[PDB]
């Protein structure tokens, strides 16, 4: 049961929209942060409530 | 060197408090200018925002 | 004491276990079901991997 039902949760994860590797150039204190997605453009964008 | 040495050590603890204040103070920001006239533009701009001609 | 009015100790163990063996048929029923569950789960381990 342990082997078959771990896999079904794992299907969701692999089927992500994609996700990028940026770095924060500088912070804005309205909980937005200037993040240069590194091959792509610069974006000022909000965060999660995990950080 | 206890008479000047001790006292020198307290001076370094002070500086660290200061640097910390610049960080603490910077934490409201919040600097968007557009004033009182542009409170009208935000209604106008919701219609331009769902405009495909921009 | 322990051997005087022994036929009264006899009747309560006999009664109590007789009731429980009906309910202990429902636990072997379960043994039987989970022999099948693993066979259904073995084809579903295959389908999940598929």
């Amino acid at each position: 049961n342990d082997k078959v039902r771990f896999i079904k949760d794992e299907l969701r994860l692999l089927q992500e929209p994609g996700s990028y590797v940026g770095e924060v150039i500088k912070i804005v204190s309205d909980k937005k942060v200037l993040v240069k997605v590194q091959p792509e453009g610069k974006y000022i964008v909000d965060v999660a409530k995990d950080i | 060197a206890a008479p000047y040495a001790a006292k020198l050590k307290q001076t370094e603890n002070d500086l660290k408090d200061i640097e910390a204040r610049i960080k603490e103070k910077a934490g409201v920001k919040e600097s968007d200018t557009g004033l009182a006239p542009s409170h009208l533009w935000d209604i106008m701009g919701d219609r331009q925002r769902l405009g495909e001609e921009h | 004491n322990n051997n005087s009015a022994l036929s009264n100790v006899n009747s309560d163990i006999y009664f109590k276990l007789k009731k429980l063996e009906k309910e202990y048929e429902l636990l072997t029923l379960q043994e039987d079901y989970i022999k099948d569950e693993q066979r259904h789960l073995k084809r579903e381990l295959k389908r999940a991997q598929e």
